[PDB]
């Protein structure tokens, strides 16, 4: 019910459950997937400026493979998983969402 | 003109020469049939493409094809 | 030189010297084209935050969202066209001057004998940092419908109530002004 | 053909600048052969002689007062004859004008008299001037012309009235014209499209 | 026009641009086909 | 040697009239112009995209001027069902007396046609009320094309041209059209639904002048970041009210409330916006899911690379299917192609039975030709589809790249999948022709008791198990009991319980024996239709009659008279074939939609039911009792306002005809009778003086199928408009 204690607590577990424990199956997960380059073509000399993958170090910063823009990535676990029932204001609104039967 | 090409399954029966009304095809001598002779077509920009020569060669699958392309006076049978 | 541990840039010749995530850049042509842009975009920023600040400060009851319209002699319907002629004479003017290189106002160059050559870096911050609080004007001034310095008085007055958060939770009494 | 009308802009490749009024602006390539353009050009000064003699000729009935502001024949003493005699007289004298102008160009006489220096001035900045100050009656005469947004206000009259008050009194606001501010501002913005494009395309 | 300028059209505009785009317009574009479809 | 064809030496070297044509024939055909790279086709197609939007943006924009110049929408808006639409005005030297006094219609002081389009009621229900709006909206639509029109030219210049790998980037691309393309422009639909649409259907006027004073809803974005999301939900607009005052309004933006409308007889405006906003939710999260350049997504080829079932279902599975599409644009195009066509259809099925504008279902004419309209673009469009996948085939195919995957895997039973394909076509035709022919001759021996009447037993099934009570199937969302019926119970099943059980409107129409044969017979014409087309596309490259076809292209006249006679054996010649199918059951569905919708409106709904049985009442109550007012145009005793469509109805016929005539002669006679003419011209006198300057000569064969095939689509169109628009609007408002 309270938004800062369902969106709040959604957030950290979402983010606790994504460093914890779903990490290296993510890690593994992602080893087959290639990334944007046309099975590798020249980028370089020839100005492909938008394909190449974004630099900023993208190094390990934590500890058992970290997560620079996945802490921010996963994080949207925090709405997309529980803003739905920090929202869940049919509850108290009339609108009965049981579905009896 | 129209593109006509002569494959090595010819068996030089000379029936296309035969058929060919505007004098396009001849045969000339080979080394790789019975008959000792392929033919050839050294006219192709008199071919008009009435596909004659198609219907003339015996061989499975036709030895001879004649591949429509540009046009031109000759090829398009105009007599003005 | 740098900020943080990530490698530099893919120039450095130029004034700001930094990172950009999405690199719009990496023509040289488009490049040049783009640092004239951001100069004069600055220039213009910084020009209009000064201003808007002075008119705050100053006064004749109109904000300036709201200095659109406010009496005046010379009607706005002859005002666009008198400001096109203008504009448009000094604008081409301008672009004039790029092609032979440089930045230029009335003419070439336009340095009435002032500091430059290490005077410069100084020049794209400022408006660098005037751009950003215009934009924050804008938004601001959307949001709570006032004047830069009176939410800077707001807030002023009351830091934890009174905030951003506040603007966004109250709209109905925001708007109506109570 | 240095002068060049907006800014800095590409004289036109057939304009060499030969000609004595090349301002550089020729849109639209309208005239580009050369004798065609020869032609236009006697267009062009023709035009600029009726429209200067225009300007002047309503610009003295106008000062004083007179009928006529805006239409004309009040009165008269010859009626419909007068206008047949009127393009029987003119004629004539076209024809001599034109049999002129294929001999040597740049037809300026009276009758059938192929060069007319009464007065023997003749020089290069006169005939230069005879240009500019054409252009500019030709320019001035729609303004005699555009009396009709300003009704019944004639040319010296819509002056005075500018006069009394510069604000509240022009095209932009007092006419029923409020298109002229989008003319001037796509006339203020073609400048730099035609610059853009051709140095966008290198 | 008044409080309407906004692309309000005057009156003779049918009778002007119907006899344009259907007599004159037609014509100068025939023609200047015909002139690039030849040499 | 001319200089027309520019793209093509070849034809620019023809002394013919063939030079002529064809010049207009390949001018878009830009994967075989002279001297063509990847590169510059990509390049070309990304400017003739932009082309395609400016026109499409100028042609609304000239819509919506022309509203606002002669159509009276200001006295539309105030009377929304007695008025009739305008959509321009008619000026016409060659009109007379009588043509100008009944031209004149809907309270206008000339002549004007009334708009069909149904153009008024979209606007009026997305919020405009003035004849200015329509004015700068009109003038901003030109804007926005002007900008493509330069955008375009943009594109076509050095420094500014997108590379090859730009192109050939599907992560990205899908990224933002799921994001920005779908799910942007759907969110910034709902904010305007929620900010001007919904307080202009309540009289509150909200304009670029004071929208930025007026919240949306009282709470004022207090619950959007509150644990309370159902305050936008709160007093819904009640039933007694009105669209165009605030009589019995409400402040609720975002509802769900099933059904229609009381007045209006459309969907709650508090409805679409807040479909719109999940619509937009969804989108937003959905485009996420590919890698750009980042650390997070997925990529296409690995996805495809994994979906490969084990125990060899389909032996490669999809290996190679990412090059394969990537590499191809006929594939693209075709898979584009057929997902509008889908779409297409769904747009006319669901706009018909759920009536989104207000205003609408009132409008008789504009629905049957919306429908009509929405359905033969998506005939075409599907044919297109195919067409393209031929074109796929036989120009970008290479079988080495993909070898015992399922694109390769589906052309080795192609035998397999045409016979099945015949075999069903063969089995509705007979079957249908049948039952109609008996019911035909047994209601034509006066006994109609004798007639085969089948229920049909399943749809009826289907509406009973969505909530239709009247068949009497006790199954969930009709009963009181199920599991569907509690849930949503409070949620929008009163609402569509109550427009689904009312017998006026579209939503799920009772249906009967009569629509059973009919519902067989579009069954037979999306068989026969889908049968020449995949048929056509898998039997392109290559056949047991010419198994070379391959390597002469996509549409080639024959392969000569020999080995039987090849007439009409290239992909091209089967597409062709097919279009005549597409317009047949396109046909045969518009004409089931009309005589149902003809005979539910005027309250005669017995009429169809019992007449549609057999053809001859097909022919009498539909082709024949239609069209007494249409006909009846132009008499010797004056004429009306229906003159024009009576005019149209039989101009159809005419271009009709004369394309049988290019369908059924053939080039061979043309081209002796086109020789007779040649020495006529020239030993003549006083007319040799002349010459043509390029020679004359008949048609191509490949030529004469298009333009015949034109002549019939053409009169095929125009006569059903014409019949359509004319005996709905001749009896109905
Ligand atoms: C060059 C930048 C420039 C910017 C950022 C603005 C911004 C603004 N102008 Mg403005 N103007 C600008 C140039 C100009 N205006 C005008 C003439 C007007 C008028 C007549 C009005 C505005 C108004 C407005 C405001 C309308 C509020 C709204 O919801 O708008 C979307 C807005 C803050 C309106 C205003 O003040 O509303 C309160 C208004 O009525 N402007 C002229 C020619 C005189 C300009 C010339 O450059
Ligand atoms: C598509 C646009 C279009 C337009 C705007 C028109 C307009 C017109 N058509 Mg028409 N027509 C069209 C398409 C069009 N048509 C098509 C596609 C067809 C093929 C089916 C026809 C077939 C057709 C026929 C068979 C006839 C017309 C006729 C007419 C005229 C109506 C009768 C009339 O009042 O006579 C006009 C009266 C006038 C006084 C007009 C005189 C002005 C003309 C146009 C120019 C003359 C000025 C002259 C050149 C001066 C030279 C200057 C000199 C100093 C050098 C009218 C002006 C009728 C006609 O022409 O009348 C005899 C007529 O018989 N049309
Ligand atoms: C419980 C056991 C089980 C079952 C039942 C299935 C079942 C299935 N798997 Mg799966 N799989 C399993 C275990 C299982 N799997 C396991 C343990 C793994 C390892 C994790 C996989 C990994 C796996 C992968 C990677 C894939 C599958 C796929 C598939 C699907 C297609 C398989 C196939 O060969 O296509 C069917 C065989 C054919 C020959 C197709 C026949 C085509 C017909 C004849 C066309 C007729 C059309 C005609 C017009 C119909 C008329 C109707 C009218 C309305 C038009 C299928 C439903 C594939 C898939 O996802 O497809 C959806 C896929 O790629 N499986
Ligand atoms: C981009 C910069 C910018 C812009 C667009 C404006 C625009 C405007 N200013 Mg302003 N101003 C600026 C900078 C700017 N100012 C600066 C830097 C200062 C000093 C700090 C001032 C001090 C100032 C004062 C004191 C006043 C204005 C006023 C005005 C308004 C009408 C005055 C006018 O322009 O008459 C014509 C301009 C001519 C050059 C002649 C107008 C909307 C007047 C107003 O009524 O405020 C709404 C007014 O009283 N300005
Ligand atoms: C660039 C310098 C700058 C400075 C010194 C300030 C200062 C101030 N801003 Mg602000 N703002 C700025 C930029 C700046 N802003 C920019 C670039 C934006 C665009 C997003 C905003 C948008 C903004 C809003 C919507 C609000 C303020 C508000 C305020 C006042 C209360 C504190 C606050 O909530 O901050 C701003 C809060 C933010 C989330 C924006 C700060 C983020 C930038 C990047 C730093 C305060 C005096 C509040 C106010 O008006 O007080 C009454 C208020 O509601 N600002
Ligand atoms: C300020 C206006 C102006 C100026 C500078 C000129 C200048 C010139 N005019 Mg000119 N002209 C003008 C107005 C003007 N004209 C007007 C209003 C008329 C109408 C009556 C004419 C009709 C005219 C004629 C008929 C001739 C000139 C000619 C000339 C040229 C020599 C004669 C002279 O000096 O005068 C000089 C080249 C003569 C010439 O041959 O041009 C080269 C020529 O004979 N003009
Ligand atoms: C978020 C950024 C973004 C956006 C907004 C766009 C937007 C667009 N791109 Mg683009 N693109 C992008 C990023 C983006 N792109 C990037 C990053 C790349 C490089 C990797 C590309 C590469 C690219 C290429 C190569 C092309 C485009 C093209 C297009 C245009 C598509 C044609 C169109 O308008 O259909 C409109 C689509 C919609 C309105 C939504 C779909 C409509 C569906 C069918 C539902 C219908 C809605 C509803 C039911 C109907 C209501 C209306 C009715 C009431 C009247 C479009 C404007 C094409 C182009 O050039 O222009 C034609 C094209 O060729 N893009
Ligand atoms: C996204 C849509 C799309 C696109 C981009 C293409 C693109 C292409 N198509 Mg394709 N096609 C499409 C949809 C599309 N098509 C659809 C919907 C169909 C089904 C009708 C077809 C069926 C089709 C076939 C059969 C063929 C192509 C071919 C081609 C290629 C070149 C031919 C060409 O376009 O030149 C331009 C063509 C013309 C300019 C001819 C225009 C004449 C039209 C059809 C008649 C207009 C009707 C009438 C005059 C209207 C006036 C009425 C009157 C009363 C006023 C080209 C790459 C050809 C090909 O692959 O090359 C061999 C090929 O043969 N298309
Ligand atoms: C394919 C479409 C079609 C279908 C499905 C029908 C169906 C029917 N028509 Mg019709 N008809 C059609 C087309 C069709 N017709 C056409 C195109 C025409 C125009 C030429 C007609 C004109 C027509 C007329 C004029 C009449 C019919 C009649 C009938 C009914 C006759 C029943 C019968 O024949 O008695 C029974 C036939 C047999 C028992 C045949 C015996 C075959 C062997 C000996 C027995 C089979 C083995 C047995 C079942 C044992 C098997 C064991 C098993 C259990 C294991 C029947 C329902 C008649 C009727 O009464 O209307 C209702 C009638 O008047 N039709
Ligand atoms: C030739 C070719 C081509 C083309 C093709 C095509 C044209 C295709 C198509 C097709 C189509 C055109 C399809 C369609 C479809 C659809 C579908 C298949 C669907 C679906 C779905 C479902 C399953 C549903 C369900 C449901 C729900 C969910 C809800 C309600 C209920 C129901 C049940 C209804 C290409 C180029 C590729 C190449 C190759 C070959
Ligand atoms: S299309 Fe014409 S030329 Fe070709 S086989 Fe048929 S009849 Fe003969
Ligand atoms: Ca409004």
């Amino acid at each position: 019910l309270e938004p800062a204690v369902a969106i709040g607590g959604s957030t950290v577990s979402f983010l606790a459950l994504g460093r914890f424990v779903f990490l290296p199956y993510q890690r593994r997960r992602t080893e087959m997937e290639v990334g944007p380059g046309r099975l590798g073509p020249k980028t370089t000399g020839d100005t492909f400026f938008d394909r190449l993958q974004k630099p900023a170090s993208f190094v390990e910063t934590k500890s058992k493979d970290p997560s620079g823009f996945g802490g921010w990535h996963a994080a949207l676990g925090h709405v997309f998983g529980y803003f739905l029932l920090a929202c869940s204001s049919l509850q108290d609104a009339g609108q009965v969402i049981a579905h009896w039967g | 003109a129209h593109v006509v090409k002569i494959y090595d399954t010819c068996i030089g029966c000379t029936q296309c020469v035969r058929a060919c009304p505007l004098d396009v095809l001849e045969m000339v001598p080979w080394d790789g049939c019975k008959a000792a002779q392929m033919a050839s077509s050294p006219r192709t920009e008199d071919c008009v493409g009435c596909k004659r020569c198609e219907t003339a060669c015996p061989t499975d699958f036709l030895s001879v094809r004649v591949y429509l392309g540009n046009e031109s006076t000759r090829s398009l049978g105009l007599a003005y | 030189l740098p900020d943080v541990i990530p490698p530099p840039h893919l120039n450095g010749t130029l004034p700001g010297d930094s990172f950009d995530p999405l690199g719009l850049g990496l023509n040289e042509e488009r490049l040049k084209w783009s640092v004239t842009m951001g100069k004069t975009n600055c220039r213009w920023a910084m020009m209009a935050v000064t201003g808007i600040m002075g008119q705050e400060l100053l006064g004749v009851p109109v904000k300036w969202f709201e200095a659109g319209a406010a009496e005046y002699d010379l009607p706005v319907q002859a005002q666009v066209p008198i400001l096109f002629l203008v504009m448009g004479f000094l604008e081409t003017k301008r672009f004039q001057g790029f092609r032979e290189s440089g930045f230029i106002n009335s003419y070439p160059f336009d340095p009435v004998g002032l500091n430059s050559p290490k005077h410069a870096t100084k020049e794209v911050k400022n408006g660098r940092l005037a751009m950003v609080a215009f934009v924050g004007f804008a938004v601001q001034a959307l949001v709570t419908r006032t004047q830069p310095i009176e939410g800077l008085q707001k807030h002023l007055a009351d830091p934890f109530g009174k905030n951003i958060t506040y603007y966004l939770t109250h709209t109905p009494e925001v708007i109506a002004g109570t | 053909l240095p002068a060049i009308p907006l800014a800095d802009v590409q004289s036109l490749s057939y304009l060499d600048g030969h000609l004595p009024g090349d301002m550089g602006f020729d849109p639209l390539h309208l005239g580009s052969g050369v004798l065609s353009q020869d032609w236009l050009r006697y267009a062009e000064v023709v035009h600029g002689r009726w429209a200067m003699l225009g300007v002047v000729g309503c610009l003295t009935p106008e000062a004083l007062a007179m009928r006529g502001t805006i239409p004309p024949e009040r009165g008269v003493e010859d009626n419909q004859t007068l206008l047949i005699i009127e393009i029987a007289v003119f004629s004539f004298l076209e024809s001599k004008r034109y049999e002129g102008y294929k001999k040597t160009g740049e037809g300026g006489f009276i009758n059938s008299y192929p060069f007319d220096p009464v007065g023997l001035n003749s020089p290069k900045h006169a005939v230069n001037e005879l240009q500019q100050n054409g252009r500019l009656a030709m320019l001035a005469f729609l303004g005699f012309a555009s009396t009709a947004a300003v009704n019944g206000q004639g040319p010296i009259e819509s002056l005075q009235t500018h006069i009394a008050d510069p604000a509240h009194n022009n095209v932009f606001t007092s006419s029923v014209g409020k298109e002229s501010c989008v003319f001037v501002a796509v006339l203020s913005i073609l400048p730099m499209l035609i610059e853009a494009n051709k140095a966008l395309g290198k | 026009a008044t409080e309407g300028y906004p692309f309000v059209p005057p009156d003779w505009a049918p009778a002007l641009f119907v006899p344009l785009t259907g007599l004159v317009l037609p014509a100068v574009g025939m023609a200047w086909a015909f002139t690039y479809i030849q040499k | 040697t001319k200089l027309f064809p520019k793209f093509s030496q070849g034809l620019a070297q023809d002394p013919s009239t063939r030079r002529i044509w064809y010049g207009l024939a390949t001018a878009h055909d830009f994967e075989s112009h002279d001297g063509m790279t990847e590169e510059n086709l990509y390049q070309k197609i990304f400017a003739s995209h932009f082309g395609q939007l400016a026109i499409i943006f100028l042609w609304t924009s000239g819509n919506l001027f022309h509203v606002a110049w002669q159509g009276n929408f200001e006295q539309w808006v105030t009377d929304p069902i007695h008025v009739r639409p305008i959509a321009h005005a008619i000026w016409d030297p060659h009109f007379g007396q009588p043509a100008v006094e009944a031209f004149t219609r809907g309270g206008a002081s000339g002549p004007v046609n009334i708009a069909t389009s149904g153009v008024y009621q979209w606007w009026y229900t997305i919020g405009l009320r003035s004849n200015q709006e329509l004015y700068v909206s009109s003038v901003f639509l030109a804007l926005v094309s002007a900008v493509f029109l330069f955008a375009g030219w943009l594109h076509l210049q050095p420094n500014f041209q997108p590379s090859l790998s730009w192109f050939k980037d599907a992560e990205s691309r899908l990224n933002h059209h799921l994001a920005g393309l779908f799910g942007v422009s759907s969110l910034a639909w709902t904010g305007h639904l929620v900010h001007v649409a919904i307080p202009e259907s309540r009289g509150q006027h909200v304009g670029w002048d004071n929208f930025l004073s007026v919240l949306p809803h009282p709470q004022g974005l207090t619950p959007f970041w509150s644990g309370n999301w159902a305050a936008y939900a709160q007093n819904p607009d009640t039933a007694s009210h009105a669209f165009g005052t605030a009589d019995g309004s409400g402040t609720a933006i975002l509802t769900f409330l099933g059904g229609f409308h009381p007045q209006t007889q459309s969907l709650w405006l508090s409805d679409m916006a807040h479909h719109h906003l999940a619509i937009a939710v969804l989108f937003i999260v959905a485009g996420h899911m590919y890698r750009t350049n980042f650390g997070i997504g997925h990529r296409l080829e690995a996805i495809l690379e994994a979906h490969t079932p084990p125990a060899g279902g389909l032996g490669a599975g999809h290996k190679g299917l990412f090059h394969t599409v990537n590499n191809s644009l006929h594939f693209q195009l075709g898979l584009a192609l057929a997902s509008v066509g889908t779409i297409t259809s769904l747009v006319a099925q669901h706009m018909y039975s759920l009536p989104p504008y207000a205003y609408l279902a009132v409008d008789f004419t504009t629905q049957a030709s919306l429908y009509t309209h929405h359905q033969y673009i998506a005939g075409f469009i599907m044919c297109g589809a195919f067409a393209h996948g031929a074109i796929f085939f036989i120009r970008d195919y290479d079988p080495e790249q993909n070898k015992g995957n399922v694109l390769a895997r589906v052309l080795d039973h192609k035998e397999a999948i045409i016979s099945h394909l015949s075999w069903v076509s063969l089995f509705l035709g007979f079957h249908t022709l049948g039952l109609y022919v008996h019911n035909d001759v047994v209601q034509a021996f006066g006994t109609p008791e004798k007639q085969i009447l089948i229920e049909p037993v399943f749809a009826q099934w289907i509406q009973a198990a969505q909530g239709k009570s009247l068949y009497g199937f006790d199954l969930l969302l009709a009963s009181s009991s199920s599991p569907a019926y509690s849930a949503g119970q409070s949620l929008w099943l009163p609402g569509w319980l109550e427009a689904i059980n009312n017998n006026q409107n579209s939503l799920f129409l009772t249906i009967g024996p009569g629509d059973f044969l009919v519902h067989h017979a579009i069954a037979l014409g999306l068989h026969t239709t889908t049968l020449i087309l995949v048929k056509g596309a898998l039997d392109a490259r290559g056949s047991k009659l010419m198994p070379d076809k391959k390597d002469f292209g996509y549409s080639f006249p024959c392969d000569g008279p020999g080995r039987g006679g090849t007439c009409d054996i290239s992909a091209y010649d089967a597409f062709y074939l097919a279009v005549f199918w597409m317009l047949n059951t396109i046909g045969w569905v518009t004409f089931y939609w009309h005589w149902k919708h003809l005979t539910l409106w005027q309250g005669n709904v017995s009429q169809f039911d019992e007449s549609s049985t057999y053809l001859m009442g097909w022919l009498r109550d539909y082709l024949w009792l239609n069209s007494s007012q249409l006909i009846n145009g132009y008499n010797p005793f004056g004429m009306n306002s229906l003159s024009v469509w009576a005019w149209t109805f039989l101009f159809g016929h005419l271009v009709y005809a004369t394309g049988f005539m290019f369908l059924i002669s053939w080039r061979g006679y043309w081209q002796e009778l086109i020789e007779t003419l040649v020495w006529a011209h020239e030993k003549t006198p006083l007319a040799n003086l002349v010459y043509w300057k390029d020679k004359p000569v008949a048609l191509s064969i490949v030529q004469a199928r298009l333009v015949g095939l034109a002549h019939f689509s053409v009169g095929y169109i125009f006569t059903y408009a014409a019949f359509l628009i004319a005996s709905t609007a001749g009896r109905f408002g």
